């Protein structure tokens, strides 16, 4: 879901949207795989 | 409840086990429940 | 607009330190 | 006497130096240890 500042809500919307600053967003899929993890002497994840 | 240098059973939502309790060098992340040593042996517990 | 996804999304499965 | 003694001296000194520098020259004592450790680890994992 998205929203904008000083944005009007109506039953119908145009395709222009609302003027704001630049951004980005990524979508990726998660499927059953298998990983090997390394934990250092302090106990934190370092390499996958 | 909390004892040291005398080995007792511990029961936390299950997790019943034998053990002597000692001060530890472990640094839990706050969301973790416990930790294990080599070959999956219960090494430490944080009291809920 | 296609980019190869690098080492992102790795998570603790069992939260055991 | 003297020349063979000195040749011994140099050869033995160099061989210990190399063995110390060689980090995999102790292969199969380590290998016995590896066999034992992994076998014990298995004997653990069948309990799982």
């Amino acid at each position: 879901l998205l929203a904008l500042h000083r944005s009007y809500l109506t039953p119908g919307d145009s395709s222009s949207g609302w003027t704001a600053g630049a951004a980005a967003y990524y979508v990726g899929y998660l499927q059953p795989r298998t990983f090997l993890l390394k934990y250092n002497e302090n106990g934190t994840i370092t390499d996958a | 409840n909390l004892v040291k240098n005398k080995c007792v059973n511990f029961n936390f939502n299950g997790l019943k086990g034998t053990g002597v309790l000692t001060e530890s060098n472990k640094k839990f992340l706050p969301f973790q429940q416990f930790g294990r040593d080599i070959a999956d042996t219960t090494d430490a517990v944080r009291d809920p | 607009a296609y980019t190869n996804s690098f080492t992102r999304g790795v998570y603790y499965p069992d939260k055991v330190f | 006497q003297k020349l063979i003694a000195n040749q011994f001296n140099s050869a033995i000194g160099k061989i210990q130096d190399s063995l110390s520098s060689t980090a995999s020259a102790l292969g199969k004592l380590q290998d016995v240890v590896n066999h034992n450790a992994q076998a014990l680890n298995t004997l653990v994992k069948q309990l799982s």
